[PDB]
RNA sequence: CAGAUCUUGGUGGAAGUAGCAAAUAUUCAAAUGAGAACUUUGAAGACUGAAGUGGGGAAAGGUUCCAUGUGAACAGCAGUU
RNA sequence: GUAGAGAUUCUGACGUGCAAAUCGAUCUUCAAAUUUGGGUAUAGGGGCGAAAGACUAAUCGAACCAUCUAGUAGCUGGUUCC
């Protein structure tokens, strides 16, 4: 299959990077019918495509 | 179309033949000259050899430059290599003609390889850059080639 | 008895002695295909991603000296004549162990 | 202008790979037939280098009575087995081999030199030679014979025990030594009676003796003329590289001469080194190999932690003094000296006062696990 | 017509040669597929490091945009893109 | 001294190139006689020139296009069967 429209819709939707969505590897199938934005939307509510959280980057050293 | 030969009995033969196939000439020359004559089993095992790098085709006239393999000495030559990709379309003209044999009732157990020829298909042409402006050829050279295989 | 499990240690320092830094940890890649395919007899060699991981744990230029494997030969979902080797990876406090089966 | 020698020897052509790895020898001693029969070479095997501390005894000298510190090789001698006689005719033409006599028996390990693939052979190499020896030993004696009233020239065919080293090759080297004394007769009775015998290296060679050393030089690939012949290294401002020769020839002749420096092969040649001095035959069974007189400590001659990609020499061995050819654990020919000699430096006894046995695996210390026991008290391991 | 550094076209030896080496770097598994070093997904390792390999415009292009398919030619290796 | 604008040296790379002028390092200038978009004017014995005969679309001690023109050649090459 392949996904690159979908990528690209969710992170739209999920007002976030391309480097930030994540897309179930289990669930390749649905993930390729979704085709709408109204199906990622689905796709999001239903825990199959999520927004991965920032990379880290923390100010401990620095405050010491 | 007619092939450049007939030497085997026309009711125990089988043919089979590729047009402009986009391999190189040279290459296939090599790989045509060395399994000629063979069986048609032992060219199946032969070609399968050069595919693992167990075995090489001998380079004979197109030469220039080839490397080096002890592979070549089963031939008594120094210079061998392993073109697959003439290979594999040498493989599936066999394999058609193996087909075409079983479609006439042969006995698949004496065909040998009785001819095998390779000629030079039209040039299909690219370009290349070159400095200061210029434009040269960048052509590729396909091949025909005929197979036919018969009883022993 | 042609599925087996044993656990190896393998000498990946002297396998990348003098290998530039850019190609070591995928060479050690290449070498554990190698060790398993020599051990186990098996073309088809398979590497858990886990396993990827603690290669590459270091980054591409500092792959551990030694590392503890689990290989495990089973039968493909081919035709059931194909063996293939599993190489996992096994947490282990020091991997200066003796190759031991594990049942 | 400005002349200068050439670079290199041209008694050194070609400098191609040598055609062999054992070390040929090319010129066998002269013939004396007064002195009694004896072996004229030695197959031995490259285990390594070390250093020693010597009192030279050498008048006029500042270092007279005084200590020296001088670098030896240790080549490693078991004793050879003569297996076989070869005779040679002089003709016209050159000395010819008119027949070759072999032992009855021959071991595995000079029956795999006839053989790329022992192992998946059927040995099938001396086995109706060795039946034709004990159908009538008729046939074997005639051709002894036939040794005796032509063929000037006796060479006993002998083969190492390689499996004695710790070498990883199994099939033996063999090679044709000269038989030098007295009589071909006698020669030839020397030889059958040596037949699946050992001759050892105190019985070929003796202390302070001078020989020459034959062997094939360490491989080095290809090397350009900066270092295969030593030429000057062009300026840095040099476009298209500095390491060659500036100009290979003039116009006329239109060719380049034999004599110019060419990039090429710039190891593995053969070397007969001459005037190579015996300071030591050890014993391989003896546990002193490596202690003198001064130093009485109960050492053999292997340092600390093994010789560097040999092993352990457990069996005798020749202490030669400086270099020799090729790597270690090559192959080397031992031969006797063509030249005779008579200064005061060939003729000195040597009576060494110290065989360094130190690791050469780093910078060691200690010359007996004894030593480093008790200049480092216990450690972690020792106690528990 | 043998010539004119002749004209136009075709085709050679040089040759399976020169070469296809700037811009740090890829790896594992899965899916798809006749075929996967190059597609897609997940994981890892990295890079641009805000005077960006990020986000827009002016000029210029003109459909290159998007979806669904294809994979002869082109993408100087490959091709399911 | 950075961005920008240049282009000294390596007489470095490249020199049938990444490129009919580029690449690296080094170097010059960096708040003004500064750098630059767009609009606009100047056209070939003409323009424009802090002047090198420079520049005027890879063209300059007189651009490019067509025509006069199949320009003339005491000069070079060729000039076809027995
Ligand atoms: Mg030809
Ligand atoms: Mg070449
Ligand atoms: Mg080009
Ligand atoms: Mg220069
Ligand atoms: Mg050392
Ligand atoms: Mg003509
Ligand atoms: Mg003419
Ligand atoms: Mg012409
Ligand atoms: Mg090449
Ligand atoms: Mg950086
Ligand atoms: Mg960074
Ligand atoms: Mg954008
Ligand atoms: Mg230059
Ligand atoms: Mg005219
Ligand atoms: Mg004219």
């Amino acid at each position: 299959a392949n996904l690159r429209t979908q990528k690209r819709l969710a992170a739209s939707v999920l007002k976030c990077g391309k480097r930030k969505v994540w897309m179930d590897p289990n669930e390749i199938s649905e993930i390729s019918n979704a085709n709408s934005r109204q199906n990622i939307r689905k796709l999001v509510k239903d825990g199959l495509v999520i927004r991965k959280p920032n990379l880290m980057h923390s100010r401990f050293r620095i405050r010491k | 179309v007619r092939y450049s030969a007939s030497p085997a009995l026309e009711t125990k033969c089988a043919k089979a033949r590729g047009a402009y196939l986009r391999t190189h000439f040279k290459n296939s020359r090599e790989v045509a000259f060395t399994i000629n004559g063979m069986s048609l089993k032992k060219a199946f095992i032969f070609l399968d050899n050069v595919k693992e790098h167990k075995q090489a085709v001998p380079f004979r006239r197109f030469n220039g430059g080839v490397g080096r393999t002890a592979q070549g000495k089963e031939f008594g030559v120094t210079q061998a290599r392993w073109p697959v990709k003439s290979v594999k379309f040498f493989y599936d003209l066999l394999k058609n003609a193996e087909a075409n044999a079983e479609a006439k009732g042969l006995d698949m157990d004496k065909l040998i390889i009785k001819h095998v020829q390779v000629n030079a298909a039209p040039k299909q042409r690219r370009r290349t850059y070159r400095a200061h402006g210029r434009v040269t050829a960048y052509l590729s050279s396909p091949s025909h080639i005929e197979i036919i295989v018969a009883e022993e | 008895n042609q599925v087996v499990t044993r656990d190896y240690t393998i000498h990946m320092h002297k396998r990348l002695y003098g290998v530039s830094f850019k190609k070591r940890a995928p060479r050690a890649i290449k070498e554990i295909v190698a060790f398993a395919q020599k051990h186990m007899q098996t073309k088809e060699v398979r590497v858990d991603p886990s396993l990827n991981k603690e290669v590459w744990k270091r980054g591409i230029r500092n792959v551990p000296h030694r590392l503890r494997l689990r290989l495990s030969r089973k039968r493909s979902d081919e035709d059931d004549k194909a063996l293939y080797t599993y190489v996992q990876a096994v947490d282990v406090a020091n991997p200066k162990m003796e190759t031991t089966v594990v049942e | 202008k400005f002349e200068q020698p050439r670079h290199g020897s041209l008694g050194f052509l070609p400098r191609k790979r040598a055609s062999r790895q054992r070390g040929k020898v090319k010129a066998f001693p002269k013939d004396d037939a007064s002195k009694p029969v004896h072996l004229t070479a030695f197959l031995g095997y490259k285990a390594g280098m070390t250093h020693i501390v010597r009192d030279l005894d050498r008048p006029g000298s500042k270092m007279h009575k005084r200590e020296i510190l001088e670098a030896v090789t240790v080549i490693e001698t078991p004793p050879m087995v003569v297996v076989g006689v070869v005779g040679y005719v002089e003709t016209p033409r050159g000395l010819r081999s008119l027949t070759t006599v072999w032992a009855e028996h021959l071991s595995e390990e000079v029956k795999r030199r006839f053989y790329k693939n022992w192992f998946k052979s059927k040995k099938k190499a001396f086995t109706k030679y060795a039946k034709k020896y004990a159908e009538s030993t008729q046939s074997i004696n005639r051709e002894l014979e036939r040794i005796k009233k032509y063929c000037s020239v006796v060479r006993v065919l002998a083969h190492t025990q390689i499996r004695k080293t710790p070498l990883a090759q199994k099939k033996a080297h063999l090679m044709e030594i000269q038989v030098n004394g007295g009589s071909v007769a006698d020669k030839v009775e020397w030889a059958r009676e040596h037949f699946e015998k050992t001759v050892d290296i105190k019985s070929t060679f003796e202390q302070n003796e001078m020989i020459d050393v034959i062997g094939v030089t360490r491989g080095k690939g290809n090397e350009g003329t900066t270092a295969r012949w030593g030429t000057k290294r062009l300026p840095r401002k040099t476009h298209r590289g500095l390491r060659k020769v500036a100009c290979i020839g003039a116009w006329h002749p239109a060719n380049v001469q034999w004599t110019v420096a060419r990039a090429g092969n710039a190891g593995y040649m053969h070397r007969t080194q001459l005037n190579s001095k015996i300071y030591r035959i050890g014993a391989g069974d003896d546990a002193k190999n490596a202690s003198t007189d001064f130093d009485a400590t109960e050492k053999r001659i292997t340092p600390m932690g093994g010789f560097v990609r040999y092993g352990v020499v457990e069996n005798d061995f020749v202490m030669l003094n400086g270099a020799t050819p090729g790597p270690v654990k090559r192959v080397l020919t031992l031969r006797k000296s063509l030249l005779t000699h008579t200064s005061r430096k060939a003729l000195e006894p040597v009576s060494l006062k110290w065989i360094d046995t130190a690791s050469k695996f780093g910078h060691g210390r200690f010359q007996t696990p004894a030593e480093a026991k008790q200049f480092l008290g216990t450690l972690k391991k020792d106690v528990a």
